[PDB]
């Protein structure tokens, strides 16, 4: 148990890179979208408005 | 010279050999339990480096 450990602890630090991306990469995604969408109605609200 | 003596004895060398038969069952057994684990060791580690 000691020689399925020392290996247990890589698939376990590679496993924190792999988490890293399915969180960064979801989060990035949702607040990309939101940032887009708000920039076509700031632009069309300076027309808009004029 | 009595022969109820001779069984007495006989009985006494029936013993003697059941003793030399339980000793090779009980040392194939620990070998046996020895090798089992060898392989699980490996089979559990190669588990975690798939």
């Amino acid at each position: 148990q000691s020689e399925a450990e020392k290996a247990r602890k890589e698939l376990l630090e590679l496993e924190a890179l792999s988490m890293a991306v399915e969180s960064t990469g979801t989060a990035k995604a949702e607040a990309e979208s939101r940032a887009e969408a708000a920039r076509i109605e700031g632009e069309g609200s300076v027309l808009q408005a004029k | 010279v009595d022969q109820r003596t001779r069984d007495a004895l006989q009985r006494s060398v029936q013993l003697a050999i059941e003793i030399t038969t339980n000793s090779q069952e009980a040392a194939a057994k620990h070998e046996a339990q020895r090798l089992e684990q060898e392989a699980r060791g490996r089979l559990e580690r190669q588990k975690i480096l798939d």
